[PDB]
RNA sequence: GUUACGGCGGUCCAUAGCGGCAGGGAAACGCCCGGUCCCAUCCCGAACCCGGAAGCUAAGCCUGCCAGCGCCGAUGAUACUACCCAUCCGGGUGGAAAAGUAGGACACCGCCGAACAC
RNA sequence: UGGCCGAUGGGCCCCACAGGGUUACUGACGUCAGCCAAACUCCGAAUGCCGGUAAGUCCAAGAGUGCGGCAGUGAGACGGCG
């Protein structure tokens, strides 16, 4: 499987741990499209940063 | 009007210092408890000031027996 | 003494937790759970309006029949969660019961009569515990007072009870106490 | 003039009032009682005044209760003293109250007179309140 | 009509026996190579076990109950000496030589001392 | 193999404790009989220790029964809170108690050693 | 805070060494219930922290730790949270 992740809100003024998790995801600038594996761990990542990202599911 | 309070002590920084499942080496301290909040187990030393440590490499393991708290070290298998 | 079933529909709640609970409460439906020897506890929604109306009409205790997708169950109310402010019902518990079984019920008691000038009215206990049948659940209790003087401690076990009920509460409990009325001197003595 | 007659220490920190009043949320003892709505302080003076208002009107019949009791102290630094230099001295005692708590409890024959007396108690109280009966 | 209004001497005695043995048991960490030798004495018999606390399982034991040892008309010093010799030779057969002694809650002296000695010069070094 | 036996042991050591009731002496267990010799009483063979088994299981112990009390404990809800919010004002997802309630419940098990049977 | 027997205020109208607050008191204990506590906890979380494993950003953050040259700063403010 695969996931399309795109940050929809800026990182500014967000909890430091959330910012670091965003870096882990690998989104530098707002509205970047990134493809990632559908693991439980990345699912948890998206769940945590859900208020900043939208998920489009591919495959 | 004047106050008679306002003095205090130092901060000894007590409390458990190696947590359950960690890997510790010989002569390593485990806890710093004023009272006997815990109790020695096999391979654990009772310090001169109610402090707990380990007398052999291994992984620390807490556990309740007879309704108290006692620390112990399981020697991790030699690779 | 026999009562009449208070039919009321109900539905199995879909979601469990604060989210669904508060959403239903805002809607106007109170979450409800029933359980018993049936070894099958499960959970449902009610209608706040009819629920409160029936509560009022039948007093603290009432024996009910429930509508579950056409299934009819008999249960007696045990515990409740009344809104501290709103006067609304948060949670009620319906305990499955069949005809011909023993249950423990707490019954309220009301007082009426005539009091003498030197008679002071006081109510230590408003409720008592009694054992009775499922279909024999009362809703009020009455005691007559006439021409009492000085110390007239009324014993809870001294009251006359209808048939089919046993006094669970020990006889040491007191229901109504009448003491000497206070005067200006006592009124000023107390509070200081 | 209710006051604890001895405590461990004569002053206490500022409060947290958040939370719904759980203790005594339901009338029990008498047959009628008040129920407050909003978080607030209640001074010993306020409690005593309400007690007087209830009692003196009810007169002979019935007897009252007070489910609350002002325990926690308070202080206020006298005027003309630049803030600082330690805690002030205690002035009055207060009893906390949370939404849904029951303040007073009555067992008197008549609902009308019970309501009237408790209404005067409400008017003399510092926070909103309303009548409530024993029923479920 | 019996109404207890106090405590009981023998009950507190058994409790105290367990208590006092507890002090030593606390320390004892006796493995298979160094099992703990437990001694129990009765008003009529003496019992001894050799166990490794690691598994809480015994290795060898004997007591005044066995018919051959009861065949000794003597008193409990002689009974204890003979039983201790049996323990020593059974432990030797099983292959254990160095062990630790448990005071068994009783105070040293008399029968216990005789048992200890017998075990000592019977070849059991502890 | 059974046992209405004794020691040592276990266990996130009370579902295992307490209370009332009934029953056990073949062996073991207790109580028990007396203090020359060991040993002890801050006096006492009360404790311990020692010699013996005349007696009895009342006490203690054990086992069995009792829900009087302890005790464990749901589902559900409520309190609570991580994160986010809308111009305060409380909701959205996640986490989820305490107490109370149906209920459960008068421990289970390991190794050796004793009486009946093989 | 309000109730219960309350012997015995652990005690009183005659003190008999013996009947009643024959007298409204006090009534201790305990028990029925209802609150409160930063220096109370028979209970007890979401969080935060430390330890182990695994995936990911791995044309590098420009990630960490140590050592070495370099100065600043040790006058904070506000807003949200406790
Ligand atoms: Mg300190
Ligand atoms: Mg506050
Ligand atoms: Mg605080
Ligand atoms: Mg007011
Ligand atoms: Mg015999
Ligand atoms: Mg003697
Ligand atoms: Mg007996
Ligand atoms: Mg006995
Ligand atoms: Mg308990
Ligand atoms: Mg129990
Ligand atoms: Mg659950
Ligand atoms: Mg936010
Ligand atoms: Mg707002
Ligand atoms: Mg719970
Ligand atoms: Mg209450
Ligand atoms: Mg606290
Ligand atoms: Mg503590
Ligand atoms: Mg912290
Ligand atoms: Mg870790
Ligand atoms: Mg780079
Ligand atoms: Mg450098
Ligand atoms: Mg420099
Ligand atoms: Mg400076
Ligand atoms: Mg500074
Ligand atoms: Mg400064
Ligand atoms: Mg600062
Ligand atoms: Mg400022
Ligand atoms: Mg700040």
């Amino acid at each position: 499987a695969e996931l399309k992740i795109t940050q929809v809100r800026s990182t500014i003024g967000a909890r430091w741990k959330q910012r670091e998790s965003l870096r882990t995801l690998g989104l530098k600038k707002i509205r970047q499209s990134v493809v990632r594996e559908d693991n439980a761990q990345t699912r948890g990542l998206i769940n945590t940063v859900h208020h900043l990202v939208e998920v489009e599911e591919v495959g | 009007s004047s106050s008679r309070n306002g003095r205090d002590s130092a901060a000894q920084r007590l409390g458990v210092k190696r947590f359950g499942g960690q890997v510790v080496k010989a002569g390593e301290i485990l806890v710093r408890q004023r009272g006997t909040h815990f109790h020695p187990g096999v391979n654990v030393g009772r310090g001169g000031d109610d402090t707990l440590f380990a007398l052999a490499p291994g992984a620390v393991e807490f556990g309740a027996k007879r309704g108290r708290k006692t620390v112990n070290i399981v020697p991790v298998a030699r690779p | 003494t026999a009562n009449i079933p208070n039919k009321l529909t109900a539905n199995v709640r879909t979601r469990t937790g604060k989210g669904a609970s508060r959403q239903a409460r805002r809607d106007g439906k109170v979450p409800a759970v029933l359980y018993g020897h049936g070894t099958d506890p499960q959970h449902l929604e009610l209608n706040a309006r009819d629920f409160a109306a029936v509560l009022r009409s039948h007093g603290t205790n009432a024996i009910l029949t429930l509508d579950i997708e056409g299934t009819e169950q008999l249960a007696l109310t045990k515990a409740l969660d009344v809104h501290p402010i709103r006067r609304n019902i948060q949670h009620a518990d319906l305990l499955v019961v069949q005809r011909g079984e023993k249950v423990t019920v707490e019954v309220t008691v009301l007082v009426e009569g005539d009091a003498t000038p030197g008679t002071l009215v006081t109510q230590d206990a408003n409720t008592i515990e009694i054992e009775a049948e499922a279909l024999s659940i009362p809703e009020q209790l009455t005691v007559s007072v006439e021409g009492v003087e000085a110390g007239t401690q009324i014993t809870a076990g001294q009251i006359s009870l209808p048939e089919g009920v046993n006094l669970i509460s020990d006889p040491e409990l007191l229901v109504v106490n009448v003491v000497e009325a206070p005067s200006a001197e006592a009124l000023e003595e107390e509070g200081a | 003039m209710l006051i604890p007659r001895k405590v461990k220490h004569r002053k206490q920190h500022h409060p947290e009032q958040r939370g719904i009043a759980s203790g005594g949320t339901s009338v029990s003892f008498g047959d009628y009682g008040i129920q407050a709505l909003e978080h607030a302080y209640i001074t010993n003076r306020q409690i005593e005044s309400a007690r007087i208002a209830i009692n003196r009107h009810i007169k002979r019949g019935g007897k009252v209760w007070i489910n609350i009791f002002p325990d926690r102290p308070l202080t206020k630094k006298p005027a003309e003293t630049r803030m600082g230099s330690g805690k002030g001295s205690p002035e009055w005692w207060v009893a906390n109250v949370k939404p849904g708590r029951v303040l007073f409890e009555l067992s008197y024959p008549d609902e009308k007179t019970a309501r009237d007396a408790l209404t005067r108690a409400i008017h003399k109280l510092p926070i909103k309140a309303r009548i409530v009966t024993r029923e479920e | 009509a019996h109404k207890p209004v106090g405590q009981n001497i023998s009950e507190v005695r058994r409790n105290a026996r367990l208590r006092r043995h507890a002090r030593l048991r606390k320390k004892v960490a006796g493995t298979a190579e160094v099992p703990r030798l437990v001694v129990n004495r009765s008003a009529r018999h003496i019992h001894v076990q050799l166990v490794n606390d690691l598994n809480g399982t015994t290795l060898a034991a004997a007591s005044s109950i066995e018919a051959d040892v009861r065949a000794i008309d003597g008193d409990k010093k002689a009974h204890s000496v003979r039983v201790g010799q049996l323990i020593a030779e059974r432990a030797k057969a099983a292959g254990v030589e160095t062990v630790v002694f448990d005071r068994g809650g009783y105070t040293y002296g008399g029968r216990i001392a005789a048992l200890a000695d017998a075990a000592r010069e019977a070849g059991l070094k502890f």
